[PDB]
């Protein structure tokens, strides 16, 4: 009843303290999101402009945004109208509100993915394990209709059907689109989406560490220097006759 | 009047009498560093806090996202947010060690300094609480619900006070906007009371590790402790920054990356690490009001410490029995912290009650008892 | 909530008055099958699954 | 037998104030009674106490202790203040008792 | 605020000190420093360590015991059919 | 006699000590940033947009 | 009497260049200070950075 | 820079709120300094002549 | 109060219209500022006249 399976720790190329994200993997991940997950999952906090200089060129980013129709207005008649996307636009929501979302998913609500790797214990390790971990329920267990068995999901009956399989898409960079390859990439992308400052954060950590080592030593010496006066100080009691 | 400005000028006179010519014991150890570190956290929290406040929006429909806007769009917004969030933790690490030092070395015998010190802890705690609500994630909401509902345990006026505090029938927008105001204000009450703390302290100057008068061996605060303190600062700044830059979320609940949902309560509602031990104590007594009292006492007990001193000696430096007793207490707090992060189920529930019980026992009975016993072994 | 058969008899069966707040299952009801409550734990305001 | 004496000697050594060259009485917390007693000490006993303390604070700041041969021995610890202190407390209680009508 | 000059009554004590520039900042590391760090460590390990060891055990136990109670007890289904 | 020369020319007068700290910071910054930025990029060869860029930086259609 | 007083021996602490009592200490002074002040100036640089 | 953009807008508003919340306290603090300098001499009086003979 | 260009104006209205004595508190604050300046100008005038600036 209180049983749970915890994901193993995968050696992500961005796991080390000075390890940046593999941008090729993040670019591929974006494709997986755009072509598969975005049909049910929103990513409210990422805009097409965020891609520029990270995974795409400004031109590519502009194109990506124009592929979408966004609502704007009101116009001169107080009317709402549609228009092509702009890099300043955020990724499109698949549904108007959670009610509609559930309504289109057997009452299950696909969560926004902007911070999903930070809102789940295990982060990408868990998301990867979940995506690549569906299987038949063990003896004595029956999943209700509409749910699917997944040992990694708490309770083990998830409302999301396996989203990815081999060649469910073709990476325009030529990488062999195998299920695990796909999971790996989208998870990398998810890490990025959740913490766009990932890389810069680590570059700073590098300098922080060096400056700190240096500064700590210099100040240690200065403290010892000043205190030497007292540290080596000698005294005696010379009472009279 | 005076040949040198450092002493005559009405303002410099003050800086000089508290940070330059101030007489300090020659032998105070690293345990005397946390006072100035605490003062630096305070100034640091305030600085980063204002920076964050300048991009924050206190409305339940915009809180969570304005924080995201801060971390995603504001130049170095993410950095400032990490430093503020983790700075809160460095603050509590420092306050706990500051208190520990005090208990061990009998600093509490400086009653007014000690008592204002307890007020400072209480104020810092309220600050962290109202501050933690602002991002308005699941943990923010539900923790604020669990805590505010504690007050409803008070007989008669309880329900009334709670709804009053909330500004409605539950934690909601009016609770959020008033919490923001409070969070903005309190840090300054903390700064003000710190001055009172230091003012009472200077009536006697610092205590020292041997607990014997140091009038025969004092030294100017500068440069001895100004240098020693800057060193202490950079030594504790490395872990802070390492955590902040290499493990930003090591100490936080992932549940707080999910917008508050009034209709869904997280499976495991656990508080921030620095409030765990107190939570453990709250749960030890299965009775709603009894748990509140236990919690209250768990902190107010600190006001009693000065009256439970039976030793003829001030510090525990030369008191081996009290020293063991002291570390038991520390370990006991470790256990409570651990127990506070687990679910209410065997064996935790019993381990929890034991630790709670021995916590109060060590402070209320063993310490004074052993103190007396030690005086006799010295033939006093 | 819409109660069935094991949500009505199983109730009036366990000791009439033997709980924190002693009440009969038919006390707080205008119909045995319909039970309307404020899903807030009377402890520290959490919600019961 | 010598149980109490055995215990006291153990504690004395366990306490360790003798490693700084301090007498038991040098370690007393200076409350009101102790302060008054100190004021009654003879010049020399007072100056000796002062040196021992200044010296211990020096050891404390240096993070050193005295060489094992200079540690005070349990039986050579001189209770120089106890006599005075007792008189002081004895006097105070008298005043206190007398002021209670 | 102002205290130096009216602190204590001291007599017959001579002290000697050298400028910081005439001495080493961190002298006798091996002949003095470390030997003392060991002394200090040694003299406190059995006062400190013990209770923390105790807490560590209790932790281990309670954690293991908790997980043990999550496992299935084969003796609950021996005669199930 | 660097320590000696350094002392007389830079560290003796409080004024020169200050100018030395300013130019020192300036030279230090330039060198430290570039060096650190190198160490970082080197530990991550092929992963940064800096490295990938050329592929899409005006290469198709 | 004060005549019977002498400064103890600080050999266990003296910097190498002022260890010998028959050598002017002024010749190593600018080095002894330059070094210490070098450390300080460097800390200021790092700090300014 | 002050605006946080190209004109008075929302980032200007939120930062102005913070400033408005903070400044009153700087005023309170500085008032203490004001009164501290004042007590060095005590108040002046309508006649502009020393009042030490009648306080 | 709510510091957002889309809610500022209305939160002040919400204060004056829904908050118990909200309107009172707002008047006192708004006019209190004027009272403050009246007093600071007289305080200054006094100072100039009586040479307090010395
Ligand atoms: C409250 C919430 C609790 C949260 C968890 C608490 C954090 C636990 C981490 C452990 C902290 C590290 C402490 C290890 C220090 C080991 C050490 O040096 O101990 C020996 C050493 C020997 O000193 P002397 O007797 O003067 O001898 C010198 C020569 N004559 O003792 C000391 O350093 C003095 C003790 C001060 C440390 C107190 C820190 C404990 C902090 C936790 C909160 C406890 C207090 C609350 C009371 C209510
Ligand atoms: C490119 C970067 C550009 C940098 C621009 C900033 C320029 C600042 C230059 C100011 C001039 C500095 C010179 C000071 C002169 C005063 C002096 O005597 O030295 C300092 C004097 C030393 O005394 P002596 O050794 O006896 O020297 C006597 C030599 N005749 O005092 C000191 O030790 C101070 C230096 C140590 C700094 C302590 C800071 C450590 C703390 C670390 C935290 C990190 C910083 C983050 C800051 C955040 C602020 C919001
Ligand atoms: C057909 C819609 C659909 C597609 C396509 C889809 N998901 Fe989901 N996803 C869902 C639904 C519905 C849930 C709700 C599951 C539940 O709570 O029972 C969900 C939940 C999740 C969760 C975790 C929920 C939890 O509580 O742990 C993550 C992570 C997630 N999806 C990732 C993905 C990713 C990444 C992809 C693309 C590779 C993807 N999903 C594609 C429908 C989908
Ligand atoms: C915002 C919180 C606090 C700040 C900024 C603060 C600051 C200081 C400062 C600057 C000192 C002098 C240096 C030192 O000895 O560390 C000091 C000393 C002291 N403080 Fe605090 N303090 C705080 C909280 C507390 C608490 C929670 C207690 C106790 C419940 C406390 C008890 C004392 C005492 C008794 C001393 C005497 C130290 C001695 O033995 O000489 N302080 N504090
Ligand atoms: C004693 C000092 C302070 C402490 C202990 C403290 C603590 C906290 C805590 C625990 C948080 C939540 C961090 C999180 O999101 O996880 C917080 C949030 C916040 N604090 Fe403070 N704070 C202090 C002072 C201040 C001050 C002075 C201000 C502003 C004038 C301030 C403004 C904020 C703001 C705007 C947030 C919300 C944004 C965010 O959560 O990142 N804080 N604070
Ligand atoms: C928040 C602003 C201020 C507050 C709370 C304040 C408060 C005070 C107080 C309490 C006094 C003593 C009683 C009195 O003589 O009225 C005083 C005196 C004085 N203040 Fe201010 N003051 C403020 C602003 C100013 C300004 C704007 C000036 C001048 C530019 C000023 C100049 C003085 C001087 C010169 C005195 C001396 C009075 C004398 O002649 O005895 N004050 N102020
Ligand atoms: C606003 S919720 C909250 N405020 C904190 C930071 C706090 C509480 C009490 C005292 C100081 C600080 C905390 O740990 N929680 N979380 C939480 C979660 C579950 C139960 C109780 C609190
Ligand atoms: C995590 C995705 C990172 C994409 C950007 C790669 C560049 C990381 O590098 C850093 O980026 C910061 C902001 O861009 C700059 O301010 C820093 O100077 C730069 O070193
Ligand atoms: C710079 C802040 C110094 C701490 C304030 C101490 C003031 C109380 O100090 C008293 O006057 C003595």
């Amino acid at each position: 009843g209180e049983l749970e399976l915890h994901p193993p720790a995968f050696p992500w190329s961005h796991g080390g303290p000075l390890s940046a994200l593999d941008h090729s993997s993040v670019r591929r991940g974006f494709q997986v999101y755009k072509q598969v997950c975005s049909a049910c999952h929103s990513m409210d906090y990422v805009a097409f402009r965020n891609l520029i200089g990270v995974t795409h060129t400004e031109a590519e980013a502009k194109a990506l945004a124009e592929e979408v129709e966004v609502q704007d207005g009101p116009d001169e008649n107080g009317e709402l109208f549609m228009r092509p996307g702009k890099i300043s636009d955020y990724f499109p929501k698949p549904y108007p509100n959670p009610e509609a979302a559930r309504a289109a998913n057997n009452g299950a609500l696909p969560p926004d993915l902007s911070y999903i790797v930070n809102a789940r214990h295990g982060g990408e390790d868990y998301v990867f394990s979940l995506l690549t971990g569906y299987c038949d329920p063990p003896a004595g267990v029956v999943v209700r209709e509409g749910l699917h068995y997944n040992p990694y999901f708490p309770g083990q009956a998830i409302g999301m059907a396996p989203p990815i399989y081999n060649e469910i898409l073709e990476y325009d960079d030529g990488t062999p689109a195998t299920m695990s390859q796909i999971a790996k990439d989208v998870c990398t992308f998810l890490r990025w989406a959740a913490e766009p400052e990932h890389d810069q954060r680590k570059r700073m950590g590098l300098k922080m560490l060096l400056i700190s080592a240096l500064l700590t030593s210099l100040l240690y010496y200065m403290k010892r220097h000043k205190w030497s006066v007292l540290k080596s100080r000698k005294m005696a009691y010379r009472p009279p006759k | 009047m005076a040949p040198n400005i450092r002493k005559s000028h009405p303002l410099l006179k003050m800086i000089n009498n508290s940070l330059i010519d101030l007489p300090a014991p020659s032998n105070i150890s690293a345990w005397w560093n946390f006072g100035s570190l605490l003062a630096v956290c305070l100034m640091t929290q305030i600085l980063t806090g204002l920076l964050l406040a300048m991009h924050y929006t206190a409305d339940t429909s915009l809180a969570f996202s304005s924080v995201a806007h801060t971390c995603r769009n504001v130049q170095y917004g993410w950095l400032i947010r990490n430093l503020h969030a983790n700075g809160a933790s460095f603050f509590f690490i420092c306050i706990f060690l500051h208190i520990g030092r005090g208990l061990y070395y009998g600093s509490y015998l400086y009653k007014e300094t000690w008592n204002t010190g307890v007020i400072l802890l209480l104020t810092l705690m309220a600050t962290a609480f109202v501050g933690y609500v602002l991002p308005w994630g699941q943990m923010s909401f539900w923790g604020a619900t669990v805590i505010t509902n504690l007050f409803s345990a008070i007989p008669y006026i309880g329900h009334t006070l709670v709804e009053w505090a909330w500004g409605g029938f539950s934690v909601d927008n009016p609770t959020l906007t008033r919490f923001f105001a409070l969070h903005f204000l309190l840090p300054f009450a903390i700064a003000g009371i710190t001055i009172i703390h230091l003012t009472f302290l200077h009536e006697s100057g610092s205590n020292n590790p041997l607990g014997i008068s140091s009038d025969s061996d004092k030294i100017p605060f500068h440069p001895y402790y100004s240098f020693k303190d800057i060193l202490g600062l950079t030594l504790m700044l490395t872990p802070f920054l390492t955590l902040a830059l290499f493990s930003p979320n090591l100490l936080g609940d992932p549940e707080n990356f999910t917008p508050a949902n009034p209709l869904v309560t997280p499976p495991h509602i656990k508080p921030e690490w620095y409030f765990l031990f107190a939570y453990a104590i709250l749960r030890s007594i299965p009775n709603k009001l009894g748990g509140v009292l236990a919690l209250a006492a768990s902190v107010l007990i600190l006001f009693l410490i000065p009256f439970l001193h039976k030793s003829k000696q001030r510090t525990m430096t030369f008191r081996p029995l009290s020293q063991t007793l002291f570390w038991l207490l520390v370990a006991n707090l470790l256990i409570l912290t651990w127990i506070g992060s687990q679910p209410v189920e065997h064996p935790f529930i019993i381990i929890g009650q034991m630790a709670s019980l021995s916590y109060f026992t060590i402070l209320l009975i063993l310490f004074p008892t052993i103190g007396t016993l030690e005086n006799k072994m010295l033939n006093y | 909530r819409h109660r069935t058969q094991a949500e009505i008899n199983q109730e009036a069966e366990v000791d009439v008055s033997k709980l924190r707040d002693p009440q009969h299952d038919l006390d707080r009801v205008k119909k045995p099958e319909w039970v309307i409550l404020v899903g807030v734990c009377t402890h520290l305001g959490c919600v019961p699954i | 037998g010598r149980l109490m004496d055995r215990i006291r000697k153990w504690y004395y050594n366990a306490a360790g104030f003798n490693k700084y060259g301090l007498m038991r009485d040098d370690t007393l917390y200076e409350d009101d009674d102790v302060k008054e007693a100190l004021k009654r000490l003879p010049e020399d006993l007072y100056n000796e106490r002062m040196f021992r303390i200044k010296r211990a604070l020096d050891l404390s700041l240096k993070h050193r202790i005295l060489p094992k041969e200079q540690w005070v021995k349990y039986e050579e610890d001189k209770p120089y203040l106890e006599p005075y202190l007792k008189e002081v407390i004895r006097e105070r209680l008298e005043r206190e008792a007398w002021n209670k009508k | 605020g102002i205290h130096f000059g009216n602190l204590a009554r001291v007599r017959h004590i001579i002290t000697y000190s050298l400028s910081p520039f005439e001495q080493r900042a961190i002298p006798n590391i091996f002949s003095d420093a470390l030997p003392n760090v060991w002394r200090r460590f040694s003299s406190q390990v059995f006062k400190v360590a013990p209770p923390f060891l105790g807490a560590y055990l209790l932790y281990s136990w309670g954690t293991q015991e908790f997980e043990r109670l999550k496992r299935k007890n084969p003796a609950d289904y021996e005669n199930d059919q | 006699a660097l320590l000696r020369q350094a002392y007389s020319a830079l560290f003796r007068r409080t004024s020169t000590f200050a100018l030395t700290v300013v130019l020192g910071a300036v030279l230090f910054e330039r060198a430290f940033d570039q060096g650190a930025d190198a160490i970082f990029e080197h530990l991550n060869e092929g992963k940064l947009w800096k490295h990938i860029k050329h592929k899409y930086e005006a290469s198709e259609e | 009497v004060h005549n019977d007083v002498t400064v103890p021996d600080f050999s266990a602490y003296r910097r190498e260049d002022v260890m010998d009592a028959t050598t002017s200490s002024q010749t190593s002074s600018e080095d002894r200070k330059g070094f210490s002040y070098l450390v300080t100036a460097t800390a200021c640089v790092a700090t300014a950075y």
